[PDB]
């Protein structure tokens, strides 16, 4: 009802999220309306089959008479939303981690919840400087120098930890960062370099 | 007169902004007050234990 | 019948460029550099039949005004603005307000149905069109 | 709770006055859901006033000058169209006849004229404006 | 703030223009109504 | 959020009425940045006013 009445969520993209997200967050009790904006983007980018894109969800909430069908479809969409909020809440990933994962972090099997947890681990290691790491990752300028300065390790450990399943020079995606924590923990539990 | 009409709406927008900041900080107060209680519960568990 | 007037098609139409009206030459330039229309009243001293209106549209050629400020109507033809009450205190602009007196207007004074009817004797008996342009020199 | 009842009625009055001052009745601005029982109706005023501001700004965009005309209708003319013109159509009416549904009906006189027969749209070109509405009538 | 009488009426149709005259019978009103040579009305409308 | 949309439009209407009542269109006063998404648009009314 709160989405049906009120201002008609605008058809143009990047505004559908911003106009649907405050009330979506209120219904999911997220922290920030901006985390709500990013959660819809995340569930849009990768979702179980048959679940509605946010555009379809808007076109389906704004309907003359919502049929018996295409209402359980919307219930399934909101259940997927709640499941994604659960993925966010069981890892306690911050708004910036959330916004990084929003642009296509596959979630829904254990092989992928693993990499989500590994990325989350590396970001918590970055710590007070994770804002810069995730920003330079959102742009195309995440370099090993700033990553090492943020992790408080040397470049000559991280450029080596990259070489195992090598993507050394182009740190472009968050998937490349979830490779670090296992290699770093191994090279820490054996006092050797990767 | 257009200026007065816009000044009235801007006053109303300021009222919305004040009330919204109030509600935001108040919701964050309730969320913290509930977090503290959940913690006190899972802490009295270990105390009894 | 002929569109793009400046008895065009079935109506009469006058057109006058305010540049040809030499308004800047009416007063010295040391008074003010800008001059803009404020209000326009028209006087049509014609042989009118008793209890008879006179359909006449007075319109702005250019397009720089608000929506309806560019057009005005007329009722009888003596010092009658297109309004009913003439009050400057109303927040709305007056018709043909803010127009600079320089150029960019064929002064449209339309007369619908200038053909043979009760209007034809009126329009023939109209010996002159007298208009009162109130402008402002800031 | 019983004050929100007056407020919603006022917002509806304002929407109706908007629809009557601008002939746009398909559109509507004061929408439901202003009162939510989850919140004991809190922040109903915010929603209602957002709607009122939406409607006011729609009005401020649709408002402008308007061409306004008087039409002097000498009814003797439209009676001459009936060839039964008033001058001799009034004096001959001398009887105590009673008849309701007039268009000396029962004990009073009554004129009746359809503004469609008054040809008001033909007074001015259509390129001026598509709508024409009465403002005031003097006799 | 109040509207004027007969405001907003579109000029198209849907009105028998009622101009009633109570007590058009033989009285002081009868000479008036007989001497009324014409009814002249001034309709102010607006073209938006 | 959808009230700031009306308020900015009113301020722009007022700026246009200013430009038409005084022929100074080169100057402009209602400037952008009144709404910042960092602050969820809080204190937009202050900047606009």
């Amino acid at each position: 009802d709160l989405l049906r009445n009120g201002g008609i969520d605008k058809t143009n993209t990047k505004t559908l999220y911003t106009t649907m997200a405050p009330v979506i967050t209120a219904a999911m009790q997220l922290d920030i309306t901006e985390s709500g904006e990013a959660l819809l983007r995340w569930l849009d980018n990768n979702h179980p089959a048959g679940i509605l894109t946010t555009s379809e969800a808007r076109k389906l909430i704004i309907k003359k008479g919502q049929t018996a069908g295409d209402k359980e479809k919307l219930a399934a969409w909101c259940q997927a939303l709640a499941q994604r909020v659960l993925v966010i809440r069981t890892f306690t990933l911050s708004n910036a981690e959330l916004q990084t994962l929003s642009q296509g972090a596959p979630a829904g099997t254990i092989t992928e919840l693993y990499n989500i947890s590994d990325f989350h681990n590396l970001i918590n290691r970055c710590g007070e400087q994770a804002g810069t790491v995730l920003d330079a990752l959102q742009s195309g300028t995440l370099t090993v120098k700033i990553l090492a300065q943020a992790l408080n390790l040397s470049e000559e450990v991280i450029t080596q930890a990259l070489t195992l399943a090598g993507q050394k020079p182009e740190l472009t995606t968050w998937a490349q960062l979830a490779v670090l924590p296992p290699r770093l923990d191994l090279a820490d539990t054996l006092h050797i370099t990767p | 007169q257009a200026l007065d009409s816009a000044r009235s709406l801007t006053g109303q927008l300021m009222q919305f902004g004040s009330t919204l900041l109030g509600l935001i900080e108040r919701r964050d107060a309730e969320a913290m007050s509930e977090l503290l209680q959940n913690q006190a519960g899972e802490l009295m568990l270990s105390s009894l234990r | 019948g002929s569109g793009n007037i400046p008895t065009a098609d079935n109506q009469l139409h006058a057109a006058f460029n305010l540049k040809a009206l030499n308004i800047k030459d009416d007063y010295p330039e040391a008074l003010g550099t800008t001059r803009r229309i404020k209000q326009i009243s028209v006087t049509l001293p014609a042989l009118v039949e008793p209890y008879q209106d006179m359909r006449a549209i007075f319109r702005y050629g250019g397009n720089s005004l608000p929506a309806g400020c560019k057009a005005i109507a007329l009722s009888h033809g003596i010092n009658d603005d297109g309004l009913f009450r003439l009050d400057f205190n109303d927040g709305r602009w007056l018709p043909f307000e803010g127009i600079p007196v320089d150029d960019d207007n064929s002064l449209t004074l339309s007369f619908p149905d200038a053909t043979g009817e009760k209007q034809k004797p009126l329009l023939l008996s109209l010996t002159d069109i007298i208009i009162h342009i109130r402008y402002t020199i800031c | 709770y019983r004050f929100y009842d007056l407020t919603a009625a006022r917002c509806m009055m304002a929407e109706k006055a908007y629809a009557w001052q601008t002939n746009d009745t398909a559109t509507r601005y004061i929408k439901s859901g202003a009162w939510q029982s989850n919140n004991a109706g809190l922040m109903a005023g915010e929603s209602l006033l957002l709607n009122l501001a939406e409607m006011e700004q729609a009005w401020l965009k649709r408002d402008s000058r308007s061409l306004e005309v008087t039409r002097t209708v000498s009814l003797a003319a439209v009676y001459r169209t009936d060839n039964v013109t008033l001058a001799e159509g009034i004096a001959d009416l001398l009887k105590g006849n009673g008849s309701g549904n007039i268009p000396t009906a029962d004990n009073q006189l009554h004129a009746a004229f359809n503004l469609k027969a008054l040809n008001i749209k033909d007074d001015y070109p259509e390129a001026l404006g598509t709508t024409r509405r009465i403002k005031q009538i003097s006799v």
